[PDB]
């Protein structure tokens, strides 16, 4: 029998189910009907309203403590909750009464991580993060927005082989692709280390894949694992498609600043 | 009880609640009151989220808006970031070079397709499609349905099938169901004959390995999906032919693009849209042409994809707006006027000075108000029943000159139609595939199936659940063969010697007026896409959206005007009202992006 994995969204965009989706190893195709039970998930699941309220339920008797909570996006303790409802009910309350029984619970992206976008100032819905609303469970982030679809399964994979959480690093998140930050081994980092940067946007040095840090590119401060394993099958990652990394894989990346701000003390770097 | 738009709302019979919809992007309930013969007399339409993107916007630099709009939604991942750096472009007068309009509309068209094609196959397949019935087909006979319904494809064998069937049939009988468990199988709303229903899910699977491929174009222009990224001025995907391989773009890079593009040409032509051309002649066999709602009469877009850039007279999806069907009259809609575009807040939980009024979008305010009407059953933090007297959803009340208008590819197609039939030649494509649509809806597939031949006219089939599905497989189909075109004048363009991509020259603050107002416009999968900035001192002083499911979803106005969604589920029969198979069916033909809606 596949481990039964509940997929609840709260304040989210979806890009982390739509991420998810676009794992080339393992497909998502094979993880769900060969590696886990995916029994509740808004995106995909056949039943609605009642229907679907009534999975939850079953699989939390038939397997309890041996379901993985997976939780995209995020609770508002704002509005008395209600600027997120399920069921006429605030979601924090889904949220709770799901975790109580699941042997682990996975922190998909940024939003459920941190806070990600709805989490910037001001924080109009006081949009919080999974980990402070529940306090009692094991919890793996997997933080970014979206995280690398290979780093989601990768997750999936390591968890649903050993029946275990991998090893974490200080803030919750899996050494195993959060152990390296972007600019370790970012392909452009012999410029940075010659004081090869872009000035402008398509100058010359852009044409040559000079380093983005005077464009603002975060990297240097971002633990991810674009530059290694990079996105879409290994197709690109954001500073080989010419943009810096905005930070999206750190707690509070929206806040420390504009995007084309660089990093100040280089000589850190 | 009362009557607006043609419609006779009556909520004196049972109530039916939705909540959670799934098989949409975010949040949303629903609900219904149905008659004595369980048809469908009121209905309504709950965003169930909100975030606050407008009100984190203030003060912050309007070059990095884009990222922060682009999470609005990671679905239609990208559309929000174009309309951002739009935005910013018309407040700041910079004009973009040329390949930066090519990138970006290969990227635009890209997601048409990605959106599209997952939409119907992985969140809309399932209500007209029974998979438990796919276990009983023949698999020569879904063979034989296979070579009917697409000659060209090529994945047709009755071994092929066969294997796939088997794999289902093990999951099933394994008892864990997944994403299919209490699902409404075996429904009387369900028609479909047990090879269609395989042939279908094998598309399914199918989409659902390639879906993965297409977005690799934004991989090398962008840098991922979902969530690419934009720049003000152009984009950062620099090019570079020989001086190169350390270069975003080189002509490898480009070819790959290529090869993906061929790819998606060959999925629409012979995948989605054969498959919803026969699944819509099989319910329009079985009289299932319920779900007009507001396509009958109102419908609006934008328009987009200027065969000329900056020249709107050159759109290929030509937009405007379209009243009380009337469809030699295509009135021009201009995102500027103040009196044109307006978001009401009277049953949303929203707060203005005057509730009786519509704000334009550079004027709009977004402070929330959460309160429950009188007539609610449950409390505060518990609803057992919404009160759509009074405020019900996290969505604003969008209106063009106060009118309810339904957007989206069916209005697209609808405005390509009109437009087209008033002599504008940029329309013939979409214009042709709806008369071979029609055909093979009415005749040639009817009897390759052994099914009476019909006659609805254009006029007839396009405003309902089926037309709207048609639609979007429609447009899919032409954006990938725009962007195919695209694809070849940029790399002409880059030959010719023009490698720009972006233009720098408004790039820093202190090169801007100390204020400045735009707008972008977006023909976003869902719709009409709108975004409106009000600059000052290099700060965002207001930035308001309107976005496509804002307008489909939202609640009633000022003046008791019901929405797209509302308006097209009213009069509809249901099978059973404890089911909501037509209710699901209806609602996904829009493809709710709730997230979206609400931002
Ligand atoms: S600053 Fe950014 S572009 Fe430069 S080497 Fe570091 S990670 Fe790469
Ligand atoms: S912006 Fe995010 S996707 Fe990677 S390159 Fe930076 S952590
Ligand atoms: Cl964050
Ligand atoms: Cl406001
Ligand atoms: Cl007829
Ligand atoms: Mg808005």
């Amino acid at each position: 029998p596949r481990t039964p994995v509940l997929w609840l969204h709260g304040l989210e965009c979806t890009c982390c189910s739509e991420s998810f989706i676009r794992s080339a190893h393992p497909l998502a195709k094979d993880v769900v009907l060969s590696m886990i039970s995916l029994d509740y998930d808004d995106t995909l699941m056949a039943a609605a309203g009642h229907q679907a309220e009534a999975i939850l339920e079953e699989i939390m008797t038939k397997y309890k403590g041996n379901y993985i909570l997976a939780v995209e996006g995020n609770p508002p303790l704002n509005q008395d909750g209600m600027s997120c409802i399920i069921g006429g009910r605030p979601f924090i309350e889904q949220l709770k009464y799901v975790a109580k029984d699941a042997k682990a619970i996975i922190s998909w992206g940024s939003c459920a991580s941190w806070g990600c976008v709805q989490a910037a100032k001001p924080n109009p819905t006081q949009a919080t993060p999974v980990h402070k609303v529940i306090t009692d469970k094991p919890i793996i982030k997997v933080p970014g927005c979206p995280p690398i679809a290979e780093v989601m399964t990768g997750v999936i994979t390591y968890m649903l082989t050993f029946d275990r959480i991998p090893e974490l690093d200080r803030q919750g998140r899996p050494k195993m692709f959060y152990s390296q930050r972007i600019h370790d081994k970012c392909y452009r980092r012999p410029h940075f280390d010659a004081g090869q940067f872009v000035e402008e946007w398509d100058d010359e040095s852009a044409r040559k894949g000079f380093c983005l840090y005077k464009m603002g590119c975060k990297g240097p401060t971002t633990y991810n694992a674009c530059s290694t394993t990079r996105w879409n099958e290994g197709t690109s990652f954001p500073i080989q498609s010419g943009h810096g990394c905005i930070g999206c894989s750190e707690d509070g990346f929206w806040d420390k600043g504009s995007f084309y701000d660089r990093l100040t003390g280089i000589s850190q770097f | 009880a009362y009557a607006t738009q043609g419609f006779n709302l009556d909520d004196r019979g049972r109530r039916i609640v939705v909540d959670p919809v799934t098989r949409i992007e975010g949040h949303m309930r629903c609900e219904v009151n149905v008659d004595a013969n369980n048809v469908i007399r009121n209905a309504v339409s709950t965003g169930t989220m909100w975030r606050g993107l407008e009100v984190i916007l203030k003060g912050r630099d309007p070059r990095d808006a884009w990222a922060f709009v682009e999470r609005i939604c990671g679905v239609c991942t990208g559309c929000h970031a174009l309309a951002s750096v739009r935005a910013v472009e018309n407040a700041l007068d910079i004009r973009i070079p040329k390949n930066a309009h090519l990138i970006r509309e290969i990227m635009a068209k890209t997601l048409q397709v990605h959106d599209h094609a997952v939409h119907f196959y992985h969140l809309h397949a399932l209500d007209w499609v029974d998979v438990m019935s796919a276990l009983k087909a023949d698999p020569k006979r879904t063979s034989e349905l296979q070579q009917l319904v697409s000659p060209a494809h090529p994945l047709s064998s009755a071994g092929y099938f066969r294997d796939i069937q088997n794999r289902l049939k093990r999951f099933v009988e394994s008892g864990q169901l997944g994403p299919f468990m209490n699902g409404y199988w075996g429904s009387k709303a369900y028609v479909l004959p047990p090879e269609a229903n395989l042939m279908a899910v094998t598309h399914y699977l199918e989409a659902l390995d390639l879906q993965k491929e297409w977005v690799k174009i934004h991989t090398i222009f962008g840098g991922k999906n979902p969530h690419p990224n934009y720049l003000v001025g152009g984009v950062p995907c620099a090019i570079n032919l020989d001086g190169a391989a350390s270069a975003p773009v080189n002509m490898e890079r480009l070819s790959f693009v290529k090869a993906r593009i061929d790819e998606i040409i060959e999925f629409n032509k012979n995948v989605y849209v054969p498959d919803v051309l026969a699944i819509g002649t099989l319910y329009k066999q079985a009289g299932w042409l319920y779900g007009g709602g507001l396509a009958a009469t109102n419908v609006l877009d934008y328009g987009e994809y200027p065969n000329v850039a900056y020249n709107k007279s050159t759109d290929q999806l030509p937009g405007g707006a379209i009243l009380n069907g009337n469809w030699d009259e295509v009135f021009p809609v201009d995102p500027r006027d103040s009196q044109q575009v307006q978001e009401f807040v009277s049953h949303s939980w929203y707060k203005y000075a005057d509730e009786s009024v519509g704000l334009h979008p550079w004027d709009g305010v977004t402070e929330p108000n959460y309160v429950l009407g009188a007539n609610t059953k449950g409390t505060r933090t518990r609803i057992e029943q919404i009160d759509e007297s009074a405020k019900y959803s996290w969505i604003k009340s969008p209106r063009w000159r106060g009118h309810a208008m339904e957007v989206g590819p069916l209005s697209r197609y609808i405005l390509a139609y009109a437009h087209a039939r008033s002599g504008n030649k940029y329309a013939e494509r979409p214009k042709e595939q709806l008369e071979y649509s029609a055909q093979m809806i009415n005749s040639a597939i009817p009897k390759a199936l052994g099914l009476p031949e019909t006659q609805y006219t254009l006029k007839q089939l396009l405003p309902s659940t089926i037309g709207r599905t048609l639609a979007r497989a429609l447009e899919s189909q032409y954006c990938g063969e725009m962007m195919h075109s695209d694809w070849h004048d940029l790399v002409a363009n880059i030959r010719a010697g023009d490698t720009a991509t972006a233009n720098v020259d408004k790039w820093d603050p202190a090169t801007w007026p100390l204020q400045a107002k735009g707008v972008g416009t977006v023909a976003a999968p869902r719709g009409a896409l709108g975004h409106w900035i009000r600059i000052k001192d290099g700060r965002i002083e207001n930035y308001q959206c309107v976005v496509p499911t804002t307008w489909n979803g939202s609640p009633r106005d000022y003046k008791g005007q019901i929405g797209a969604f509302e308006a097209s589920l009213m009069n509809t029969p249901m099978v059973n009202p404890e089911q909501p198979v037509e209710i699901l069916r209806t609602l996904h033909s829009f493809d709710p992006c709730l997230a979206c809606s609400t931002h």
